[PDB]
């Protein structure tokens, strides 16, 4: 289940690179967040991914930004989720004065799950270069532009890692 | 007669309008890299918004890169237009009048930008000149140490976009007037599209590119010798539309066929279908010779832009070239003489068809079984796939006689070969996918409407009434390239959804080809289900890429017809009018090229919002507005000059979307305009709420921000929404009259005239 | 008149000549980046010559990048020319006769390329038009899927380079015939150049850029208001040279000063000297507003290409703008009205001089003692230094009281502050270095001869014999920017060494003003020591790099005035003549910009080899010949049409050298042409062997290839070289009467004529 | 001294980076090489680097290619040093039909010392991406385009590592 193994890329965004963290470090970083925002994508509609995302969000009462067409999954659920565009969210996160979804203020750390690499990397470029909002990627693809991320994982390995993170939250 | 303030504009003249746009729609930079490779002082690490050795920060670098893409697209359009215009004037004479259609303004973009009113063909000659001169100036800005601020690169990119639109309009006007293209015909002939439309029992010529000059000579030679009934000619990319519009103003069915978009470019070559390949200018794969020589498929260059490192046989005899290509060392030649090319290509195809028989890259069933058994699931192909397809899972499934995963992956794949070059086993994954989807390819047949040209000044008037009486919810312009994230069916789904709700859908480029490819359960396509008129519930295909200048021009005509505004040198006025009143949104789902960037930027400078595919985030620039900041949503009333509030729509000038449901919701929401009356606002709110509920499970949270009047609400759920307004928002409402008496922050007043310019206020 | 076979050349018209050139000089691709990022299909990894999603490989991508750099430089020069021509026509009309001096071929490059001989200032209007058209037809090739062969990209890049020498030619022609520049003057006035040549108690106007169009208005305002003595006007980059040459056909010394090259820009800003800065178009740092605002230095942008995001106040009153700038409400302004700008800049400088006294970024001694002690030697600055300087070692030495390390670093530093952005201690390393080198900055004075323009017909006629025959050992054209690897003295040393060897040295651009910064024991520069005629031993300055075409044009005149060849539309034949018979070589020791790449490519199409600095290895493409293949050195005879063997010189068309000694050896070796007689070859071999033994320490390992007769060797070493030929290569040489019986590979023939074109034999 | 602890870079050519190697590994590679070449630049004129390079060349009779102005440092040293331009050598190493400096043929691996990082990296880009010649950079800097390279080191540690390599050859 070791996630920090396959730190392999096809192209590089430069010298600065994401940190490949284990399940324990990811759980600690999620539990220590001052104001986390669970940024989720349309790729979470897989039943295992959806169940694990709901459990992760409800474990720490994390509000969800359901970017893309991922809102229909959370309508029947209980987690507080709101819809927003990923590009618009990336633009807003670089603004310290943004009230946010609840109006309580801008966020600190964003958790990413269920995204396409060429899209989330492009948004994270702006987010990580023009702001101080940290990003934790619990997806099965190694995201370079995130502050912390999992390594390249199999789907079964990703499911196991998500389950372990749930049991360690 | 009357001229505006900005004829023949430059970077300084359009600075005010671009800056006004950027104050509301802030630029968002998503850099594609942390380094600069430009000059020997580098490469410079600009990560963390640091500065290079020239003092340029990363925002400036991203702005410069996007500006370079825009000027490259503008240069492509302008150079194609210049070559076409020179050839047309050489053959047909410089005194040929412009015959574009039944219209009052025949060159809306030329009049809007330059301020001139061309009449003949030679009148287009100075305009092109102006563009090229400006290009040089803009190109000078790509040099190191040529600008410090990113806003000054964004303004120059906007200028590049509008110049690009001028170039496309010049090119399309010249080609339509000269080569007898359809002139605003709502009943343009239908032409077959797909790989399953080329009969392999005849010699096959395949034309790839964007020009039509040599293609016209090829068709003329085919027609003169009566070879049209025994030789099949197909077009890839916009040259297919250009060849299927050739002399098709009489609506006779065309013998030319359309193969597909750029994605099919390699796949057809892999199938052995083509017998001769001709390449003109652009959107041409740079390894066609590499994959064609293996199959003995001659490749012929026809333009000085693309010589493909081939020998130049221009001054020679056709028989010697034919003999050398047939049995010799050269896989092709550069044939810059158009008559010689038009004579050589048919004879070469005829003499090569019986000699390349039974040659294709498709593996045998046993060969494909061995190939699928060779894999070890190392994951390199999935890592190198631009669309991130799950190739190893498909190969593992197919190891046990399950060839349907590759069949599914065929539509999503773009035929880019990048997976093959990282496979240590040398497995031709592209050919494996083609073999698995052979039957589906054989089933691929569709119909598309030929390029009508521009929209006539009668259909615009016929549709203005429908747009003001709340029966046409808006205009959706589906354009762009074919680098789709999830296959070519997304554009079809979006177009079908918006046509079912009686929008005005206008299509062009590769998107039209990939929309006209999915027959319905009744065996019909969208172009046969809905007519090609400019009216609600109708879909019209303007034509090739250079036809997009008409779509934007349509918006300008709306300003010049119903408002009577001057077009000559009135970029700011007409752009403000379009931004505040005309409901039109562009959609580029698969844009990859710099031409698409130029077209989108030019549309943005005209005030038309655009939604692009998820890949377009690699363009490094978007334009998004801050909804929460209420001080960035104020205009001036053109009668009082006082400050007036507007609804936050459109909320962006260019943006990206991940899935097609999100694109549908964004397109529906962004058709709203501040000046909409009760009926138009009501119908737009109805469709936006319905789409949001259908594709997101929830209804929007900002709907109340667009309700100025009790007539603004949808008809079906008026009481259900008024109760929510009273309860959730606390608005004051009268129940006997079903009237909102208080609560809106903007009182409805149809006579109000929003403006972003203080120089046009009483 | 009689016109050649290439009227207004395009990609196909010059395809054969480019292919012929690349048959001998293969393109060597050294890509700067392993990914292609042009379109949204990417980023495509091309490592290992893998092809991208569009089929382009890594070699093709490198060729495309180099072509993009070349067209960027060409468009920059052509836009400068178009703007200058339009502005000059808007004043002097369009029928003013062209007068570049005493000659008959006024425009060599124009006649060579377009086959036209313009005689009025408006006659250059069509030429630009042609160029603009071609520019578009080249930029469209940058689009994805518009070309898939590296060789065709190289051919298009060479075409862009020549269209860049045409644009420079027209630019210089207009700005010389209009503004009253020196007209091929061999006695141009000397000009003070350096950091310390400027005053500090007077108002200071610093002009950065390349366009002498608002600088002219400023200068007229200062001369007609008797302000030439009450203030100082200094210029950086080529606008300094153009400002100096302005109104200097009367040979009187100018009052305008030259501060330095681009590498000095931020330095000047950090010194607090300027009281106003005006930036025109080219080679302008992108952070001048920030530093100037920190030091309260007004910034004025007087062009459309450079605006900086400053407010456009062209229609606003001069007094209101001056008051707003003085009260610190705006950091600067944009003024496109030259008449307004010429009054605003001097008035603003005069009003701001008594408002920023004692304001500078130079640290005090106690502050430079605190900042030096702040460092902990983490090594990030040395990692981020483009020139790879041991900054932590110098700072450690400074911690011990020895500040000579930073003083030595000062000359090597190009002043880009890239270090200061990676220091976690926030140490102004550039400011510290400048403080440690203040004692040498105070002495930074020198003399440079202003741009002469072109070469008169008399000089060309006189030197044609010595050039083609080889009596003059060669021509060295020192051009390029100031991105030097190991300081700015290398170019001075190279120029001095070659001037001492009876060579002709021609300089331009930043190298011209950097050569004259160093003096001998008498305290006089090379310009003062050697004269400025087109003759052996003399050094001439052409001024701005838009005058660089003149040098190339000079070669064309040698091919036309002496041999009687026809210039009109004869690019291939003239380039063949220059490659086969003219001994010339260019040196760009600090080339960094796209303009330098375009100039080099255009020179390579003309048959002039170029040696560049090591940083130029980031240009992604060189042209090198295979010295171990005998099949690459065969030409034909213009009298018989039969095969003929030639010595392997030049061994390249463009290359790079690590050090200036290697550069000297390369320039010595590559000045040898197949057509030189016994005397010319003897002088060239003497110089080459002497330079090799002095610098590389060993006699060359292939000199015996460049010997065909017993008179081909130096007279002072002829017996020794006969012995060396006999004991190693076993040749037959008669010792009684010194003569080679057998052994050489090419037999001498004075009347032999070498050509690389089969159609001309 | 450990040569594989500092691999910091300012910029990156791409994903494929040079392998960090130790002194023993470098000594083994130089011993195993069949027809090596010692490509030295004008930076081997240091009083210490010249001694180390001479010892390395004499240990295994490796022919020396001196680029720039390093030839005078081998005029009287009893070695097989020959002069060649580094750019020309980099172009010629991509041609398998090269007779070579000695006159026998081309080479298999080249050892780099006394080079400027940017120049050697640019020259090695062509060799790495257009040939099959291995590269062993033993210089003070971390050359990315080399096959195997020493990590970033101080001058004293560079001298110590070179002495350790010599004493193990
Ligand atoms: S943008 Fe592309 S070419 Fe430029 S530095 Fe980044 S990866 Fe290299
Ligand atoms: S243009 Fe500026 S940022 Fe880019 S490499 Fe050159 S100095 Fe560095
Ligand atoms: S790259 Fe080849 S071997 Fe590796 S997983 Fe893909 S198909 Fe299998
Ligand atoms: S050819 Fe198709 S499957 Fe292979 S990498 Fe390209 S898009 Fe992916
Ligand atoms: S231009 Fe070609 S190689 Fe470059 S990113 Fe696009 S598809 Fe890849
Ligand atoms: S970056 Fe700063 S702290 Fe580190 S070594 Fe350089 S000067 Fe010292
Ligand atoms: S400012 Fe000077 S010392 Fe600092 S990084 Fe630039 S060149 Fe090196």
């Amino acid at each position: 289940v070791d996630t920090t193994k396959n730190t392999k890329l096809f192209t590089s965004y430069g010298v600065k690179t994401s940190k490949a963290i284990t399940t324990e470090v990811a759980a600690k970083l999620i539990s220590k967040a001052k104001r986390p925002l669970f940024v989720v994508g349309t790729g979470v509609l897989d039943p295992e991914l959806l169940d694990r995302a709901v459990k992760i969000a409800k474990a720490k009462n994390i509000p969800i930004a359901a970017t893309g067409s991922s809102m229909p999954g959370f309508v029947d659920k209980d987690v507080n989720a709101k819809y927003i565009n990923l590009h618009q969210l990336g633009f807003y996160l670089t603004d310290p004065d943004w009230p946010g979804l609840d109006g309580n203020g801008n966020y600190d750390t964003i958790i990413l799950l269920g995204h396409k690499k060429y899209y989330i990397n492009q948004v994270l470029s702006a987010v990580k270069n023009f702001s101080d909002v940290k990003s934790i990627s619990i997806d099965r693809n190694y995201i370079q532009n995130a502050t912390m991320s999992f390594g390249n994982l199999s789907k079964a390995d990703h499911i196991a890692a998500l389950d372990e993170v749930i049991d360690l939250l | 007669g009357p001229m505006g303030p900005t004829p023949f504009p430059t970077a300084a003249t359009v600075r005010d309008w671009s800056f006004t746009l950027f104050d509301r729609y802030e630029p968002v930079y998503t850099p594609m890299c942390d380094q600069c490779c430009y000059c020997t002082f580098g490469p410079c690490n600009l990560e963390g918004n640091r500065r290079g050795a020239c003092g340029l920060d990363m925002k400036g670098q991203a702005a410069r890169e996007f500006f370079l893409r825009c000027i490259t697209g503008c240069a492509c359009h302008s150079a194609h237009g210049r070559h076409l215009l020179d050839h047309i004037i050489s053959i047909f004479g410089e005194d040929m009048p412009i015959n574009m259609g039944a219209s009052n303004v025949i060159a809306p973009n030329i009049q809007l930008i330059t301020g001139r009113q061309p009449k003949t063909l030679g009148d287009l000659k100075p305009i092109m000149e102006y563009v090229e001169e400006e290009l040089g100036q803009l190109l000078a800005t790509v040099h190191a140490g040529q600008e410090g601020a990113a806003i000054d690169y964004d303004n120059k990119a906007m200028l590049a976009g509008i110049l690009d639109h001028v170039g496309m309009e010049v090119s399309d006007i010249a080609q339509v007037t000269a080569l007898g293209f359809p002139k605003s015909d709502p009943e343009a002939p239908l032409v077959e599209v797909g790989m399953g439309t080329l009969d392999a029992s005849k010699p096959v010529i395949i034309a790839i590119g964007h020009n039509v000059a040599g293609v016209t000579y090829i068709m003329d030679y085919m027609e003169d010798n009566n070879l049209t009934d025994k030789m099949e000619i197909g077009g890839l990319c916009c040259t297919a539309f250009d060849m299927t519009r050739y002399k098709r103003e009489d609506r006779k069915p065309p013998y030319a066929k359309i193969v597909g978009t750029i994605s099919k470019e390699l796949k057809v070559v892999r199938s052995g279908i083509p017998d001769v390949i001709v390449i003109d200018e652009q959107c041409v794969r740079a390894d066609l010779v590499e994959e064609g020589k293996k199959l003995k498929i001659p490749v012929i260059a026809s333009n000085e832009k693309v010589m493909y490192g081939l020998p130049d046989r221009t001054n020679d005899d056709v028989d010697a070239i034919i003999e050398d290509i047939k049995t010799g060392k050269i896989p092709g030649c550069v044939m810059l003489d158009y008559e010689k090319l038009g004579e050589l290509v048919p004879r070469l195809a005829m003499e090569m068809a019986p000699l390349r028989e039974g040659i294709s890259a498709i593996p045998s069933d046993e060969e494909m079984a061995s190939l699928v058994a060779k894999c070890v699931a190392c994951g390199e192909c999935a890592l190198a796939c631009p669309e991130e397809l799950d190739i190893p899972d498909a190969i593992q499934a197919a190891k046990e006689g399950d060839f349907t995963a590759l069949d599914f992956l065929h539509d999503l794949c773009v035929g880019c070969r990048r997976c093959e070059q990282v496979c240590n086993k040398e497995i031709p994954i592209l050919s494996v996918i083609d073999k698995a989807a052979q039957k589906a390819i054989a089933e691929e047949k569709g119909l598309v409407r030929a390029g009508r040209g521009q929209v006539s000044d009668a259909e615009i008037r016929a549709e203005g009434l429908n747009l003001v009486m709340g029966t046409t919810p808006g205009v959706i312009a589906i354009i762009g390239c074919a680098n789709y994230p999830a296959g070519s069916k997304d554009v079809y789904r979006i177009a079908e959804e918006f046509l079912n709700r009686n929008y005005i859908v206008a299509v062009s480029g590769c998107s039209a080809m990939d929309i006209g490819m999915y027959k319905d359960a009744d065996g019909k396509t969208l172009y046969e289900r809905f007519p090609g008129r400019f009216e609600r519930g109708n879909i019209l295909n303007t034509g090739s890429c250079v036809s997009n200048s008409h779509i934007s021009g349509t918006c300008h005509k709306v300003a010049a017809i119903f408002a009577g505004r001057n077009l000559s040198g009135n970029l700011a006025e007409i752009a403000d009018y379009t931004l505040n009143r005309v409901g039109a949104v562009g959609l580029a789902w698969g844009a990859y090229s710099q031409k698409a960037a130029a077209i989108g930027t030019g549309c943005n400078m005209y005030g038309i919002p655009a939604v692009l595919g998820p890949h377009s985030g690699k363009y490094r620039r978007a334009l998004i507005a801050k909804t929460y900041d209420e001080n960035k949503w104020k205009v001036y009333d053109s009668r009082n000059g006082s400050e007036l509030d507007i609804p936050p729509s459109p909320e962006f000038l260019i943006t990206t979307a991940e899935t097609w449901q999100e694109a549908c919701v964004l397109l529906a929401k962004n058709c709203i305009r501040p000046s909409d009356n009760n009926m138009g606002r009501s119908i737009k709110l109805t469709h936006w709420i319905e789409l949001s509920e259908k594709y997101l499970g929830v209804l929007p949270e900002d709907w109340w921000k667009f309700v100025r009047h009790e007539a603004d609400l949808p008809l079906s759920r008026r009481e259900e929404l008024l109760k929510k307004l009273e309860t959730e928002h606390g608005w004051e409402i009268d129940w006997k009259k079903k009237k909102i008496i208080s609560g809106p922050k903007i009182k409805f007043d149809v006579s109000s005239q929003p403006t972003n310019l203080k120089r046009l206020c009483k």
